[PDB]
């Protein structure tokens, strides 16, 4: 039982906020249903598992998701991974399984502070009921809440661009890079 | 062998592996329905396909090791070995079957049985339903499509990896 | 294998809260002993089933309540159909099958937070006693609870006005825009 | 035809099946009160009213295609092709009754019963169905009682049901 | 072979059919009562109804088709027939219920051994309450009974002559 | 003379009601050879016929043999004197009402009063009542004996019956 | 078949909840045998009907049972009565075939809290041991049981009056109510 | 009459036969079913139809009595009350006593009587009622003592049922 | 005594104290096999040997005092003394067996029948039988006796039931 | 060993194994079939064959050990070991016919006289019959002998009993 | 002793306590599963293993010293000295399974069967299962013994915990 015992291992050292950026990283493979009950790294492993993503000769995706989230410790330690070789990796075509639209989102609601979430907030305190605005919402939660009203999509960017050309410019900066890459 | 073997297995049994040994003795009893395990025993002893090998057999399928080592004096090497050498009693559709329901939960059914719905007419487990699509006819050992795209329209590639490797290998 | 494959792949997508949304606003069609036992949209879609307003030719009751809880992502991908087109039939009179009344009631529970939630709970301590003050219960509970001692009519609002009043005046502005419709 | 087809047939059939063919052919019997389904396989070879044709239609009547296949040794296609060709044994209103009492509940029955208590004075759908035969309240050209009943139920599905069973009638 | 096929039917007859017969015959066999199938045909014999067409017949409401072939090798009142209907369609638990219902009528000892619904027909048509043109009293016990399709029936019958 | 109407008669008749009619008329003479006897004393008549028919509750033979039914013979019964007593029509009453399952209790009961031997032969109502009319233990005006048997074997409304045609004469 | 019909739509409308209230206030007229295997409003409606209790031209026990659990609705909507006459009605001596004492029990338990509720069990430890204490039941259940041992009713409530002592003091003010009624 | 007994018997439930049947044992031969019980009071004369009345009025289902009888409570109480008893106060204070007993209290009541009784004697799955026969044959449960029926309801906490059981001792 | 008791003693038993009582009474009506209850009184009684202290020891043995005090007017105290001075009708193994048949549930009966189903016919026991009859069974092929019972206790243990095999030891240690 | 022997052993039988009796002793008594049991017995003991040898075989194939140790006061060993030495007045066919008999249960036999009623006809066996009787009817065909067992063989085997077939085909091989 | 003691002490008892009671009573009547508490009592008093001091042990393995006090009227003490001199109705192997099963939370039985969900599968982990189903579990399919701790041990190691490890040692080095 040496893979579940690596499985087991990895999983202890996630906390909370890494458990509900792993879950916003994985919604197109998870639907919001299966999403609610996942309160731990055990639950979504066997998730992960039962779709055949993850298994004992396969180990891509966890290691691409480790990486976006930005934890190389545990790829050093439990899985002996370098971080020049997951980058030239996830370079070559068609080894990317997560898109650059979740990547670039993860990437932009890093490098958002308080009082720039509470100017996001305000700025669109019109398109959206106060219901989703509270203040114990996050910016994972306001970008899910934006794309269930078909506000915000892979080619529709008008209001994210509006909204943050009002606080940042290294957002738009990010914004304009992943639009050159498309 | 004696009554007191069947005796004891019956007592030893309880009912969800009363209920995967009919299922797995379904095909041997071609045209009888028991309605007990003891009915099942004394059929298969009367019609003399009943022996220690084979009870060891039937017994080694439902996953009760204890009552090898304890009932039959046997253990796991030698009901393989006899496996490996003398043909079996079940065919492996009917294994591969009960190894599929036992990795389906008590929700997936459910949605299962609704996707399925539209070809026949409650709580259901997988081996009943398999039953019932097989009476339809619906699910045989050469027509296996139906099963594999249900379940890889529920988002389970594992066991339409499983049905994928038991084609394979006939 | 297509139409209940539909209906499952949108029903998969539906959390508590939405199935919790869906329940009370089909009141009208769903009794509470049917409504009791229901944790899941697939059952809901069957009860619907049952009673003939949904199916292969007839999904003008899916849209609507797909639209009136604001999912508008299921409805541009899984029924193929845009927010303009559904605003216009729901404008034709005769055409809606949910009454206004329960729809301004939905409106008025997705415009009040927690403090505020509180506060409409002591404001309601004279005809209810702190039996229904649980707590657990949300907006919604205590709509029903107040539509149960007929002192929430359709025609009777006045409690209503005067909870709210010491509220926000947006919610009276939304009783008395409903009103002005009539 | 021989003894032996309709005695394996006789031993497959599930006691629900066993009552739905019995309740099935009481158009034929109309004056035999049959005690068994083995009885009346044998009262309606007798009468010279079973044959391989009349046993496939009563088999495929009641969903049991596996022994259509395996038995009789005919498949879905060509009983449907016998079916569209030959007179059929049983009339439709029979076939739509059965058809109404496969999907009703336990809760809705037992609210149809109590409902229906007034006019009359535990038991499945197909006995409060004999029994209203019994008083003369429904008949295959009167649906008029059925019809309110399950109106009034909010089950207005078999409502549709038996509307398009009485357009198709002209 | 006029002789071996009526002695090879008299074998595939059963004792229920048998009693069918014998009251379907009751007509034919007025003057004296038989005691069995196989003296039943030697008293139609003497009576000169040895005939295939008017056999055939008998066999036809008996129901028996097979043997109606075997011996195609391919007149009876209406009354009666009605009441062997009637009573082919009653089962077992309503038998109880019409000899309670009319055991006041009739001598409660008579009816000691469980009947057939024939046998109180004969009982009840012996003491003249039941004619083919006085219907009141059998239409009064099917109507107790609750079972109204069979007064349709009876109503069939009597608008029918 | 015609011995066709006595044929008919006897056929029409089945085994078990010759008893009744054997049992009716023990008091007026001492099967159909004795009705035959009888028509020759001169007591039998065709207007007592009926009353046989009458008594046993046979109409049929009444249309089928006197081409009259009960109409016709109902007031001639009133009008034409008792041909039979009273007293043994009431005991072919008493054996109507009464079972094959009670008529074991009395062979049983009564076996200690009269002959215990050959009682293997199952005997009716009628039977027992003749045994007790040998051994006088019964008489027309006596029915003190069978209101007791009547009333230990749990039959209450025989007993009354008995009372009544007793305080009816 | 109006009457069965108007019936069927009145037990259509109750939960499971207000099927135990209505099974413990006619616990009078009905005894515990012919109560147990009742799970659902239609069969209590016919156990009424069996001791004519309710019919075509009395439906007083009805309506005294629906006001008793606060279902106005179903009172105005079907049976056409509204409070006021229900009220005056009841004001009646006489007119009141649901004892007092049930009624004050009811609503003692309706105004109990889940914290209240474990602090009533708890409360009863000092006098009975385990035997009686099981708290998996409810308070119409420790109410039914206290009735049972003859420790609890309509002349004895010091044991009631000291238990409730301890959690709140309307309760004390409906007891005490009562007593005055008595 | 004879169709009165007819629907009266269409008419009932099983376990209201078995408390009609134990009713009735007061009045001898055991009668199979309810309708051969009907027969019998009716042969042995003691069956009227006040008498009926009350039969049907002890066991609640004054329904019946209005749609048969058309006679209502009051009426035949005052009957009851006027004319001596049919059944005894006895009998009607155990059956009032078995309808108070749920599923857990009988099986409670025969797992504590089994100590003394056959195993086979009482099986499983049956009511109050046979239990109280059983008692009368073994005699130890009469109409002037139930010490030990008392003793034995008390043991599963049942005061209630004592209560009725000393009012009804003190009654006469 | 007279007919009368005879009848009401056989018309106030049940159908399942009927065969207890036919089992009981077969040592002494050996010389003839009588098909019911109302036949074997009747036989005994002819024969001498029924009298009021032998139905009186019946009706105990069949634990139905209270018959014993409507119809023989006698209780459980008198029973006991006149049967502790006057031989016994029943012998102590028939008793015996009858005492072991009412301690038996259906579980443990089908149990026994199932597994000795093979020493006698598969279709002579296809009916559900007591436990009555099946030591009868067993009594027509001399394998239990009244000195002979370790087959039945060995048959006993067998179904894990060691109160009855205690109260065999104890009968035999009687002795 | 008078009258009074077999006067006993007639009464003390049932009618199962009178049944049994009569169907074993069918062979000997081919010149009158007797129809009660008295009968045989009667014609039995006039041509002499009756003995002590002869009585304690007939017990012995019925399998009733009580009348044998009660009455002939001989225990069944030296019974088997007699008629081991002696010549078998029973044959082997008739011993195995009734334990196959014995060995069928009430849905086996309707199960075979269902199947085999073309050739009985419906009159024949209308009644509910035992297998010794469906055997008689065969027998009286010639359709089933000592030296032809193939039918029977056949219809055992489709009422799915291979055990009962398998016993077949060992007495076959044994002669 | 009697069936009152039975009920008395059944009714006290809550769910955890009955589930640990079943679990700890297997041993003794590996031949059968009774489906609750008051079944297991009946099947052990009639197996004739159940004595005051036999129940006396059963309550105090369980931690019930109350019941034990006031339903017996015994004393801690005077147990423990006869499980010095008596021998042990049940083994320390169960007890020590209880004693661990005690010992871990509700969310270390979750890892547990997640490490160990290899052998087994879904169907049997979706409903929520505490340690002592595990254990039977193991014991179903053989990888756990009284003589065969190692698995278990090396479980318990790879989830950080130790101390239940040196309660294994511990009862590993004690035989």
């Amino acid at each position: 039982m040496d893979f579940s015992r690596n499985l087991y291992d990895i999983g202890e050292q996630l906390d909370s906020e890494d458990l509900a950026s792993l879950k916003f990283l994985s919604l197109d493979y998870i639907p919001q249903r299966k999403q609610e009950p996942i309160k731990d790294a055990l639950m979504l492993f066997q998730r992960l598992q039962e779709k055949r993503m993850l298994e004992e000769s396969n180990l891509s995706f966890l290691k691409e998701l480790l990486f976006r989230i930005n934890r190389l410790d545990l790829l050093i330690t439990y899985l002996n991974t370098r971080k020049e070789e997951m980058e030239r990796e996830l370079q070559t075509p068609g080894r990317a399984q997560i898109s650059a639209y979740r990547v670039m989102l993860y990437q932009i609601s890093e490098e958002v502070s308080r009082s720039e979430l509470r100017s996001f907030k305000g700025g669109l305190q019109e398109e959206i009921s106060k219901c989703k605005l509270d203040d114990d919402m996050n910016l994972l939660d306001i970008f899910i809440e934006m794309e269930k009203r078909v506000i915000l999509g892979e080619g529709k960017l008008d209001i994210l661009k509006r909204v943050c050309a009002q606080i940042n410019k290294s957002l738009l900066k990010i914004i304009n890079d992943y639009e050159e890459f498309s | 062998m004696s009554a007191e073997v069947i005796h004891q297995v019956e007592e030893a049994l309880d009912t969800d592996e009363k209920e995967m040994l009919l299922f797995l003795c379904r095909d041997v009893a071609i045209d009888v329905v028991p309605p007990n395990v003891r009915d099942l025993l004394d059929i298969l002893r009367e019609r003399g396909k009943l022996s220690v090998g084979d009870l060891a057999e039937l017994l080694y399928r439902v996953r009760r090791f204890d009552l090898l080592k304890r009932i039959l004096k046997m253990d796991r090497k030698a009901v393989e070995t006899h496996l490996l050498r003398n043909p079996h009693l079940v065919s492996d559709y009917r294994v591969l079957m009960a190894e599929i329901g036992e990795d389906l939960d008590k929700s997936d059914v459910s949605s299962l049985i609704f996707l399925m719905k539209d070809y026949m007419g409650k709580e259901k487990s997988f081996l009943d339903l398999v039953v019932e699509l097989e009476k339809l006819n619906l699910v045989a050992p050469d027509q296996l499509d139906l099963l594999e795209k249900c379940l890889k329209n529920i988002h389970r590639i594992d066991l339409k990896t499983k049905i994928q490797k038991y084609k394979q290998s006939v």
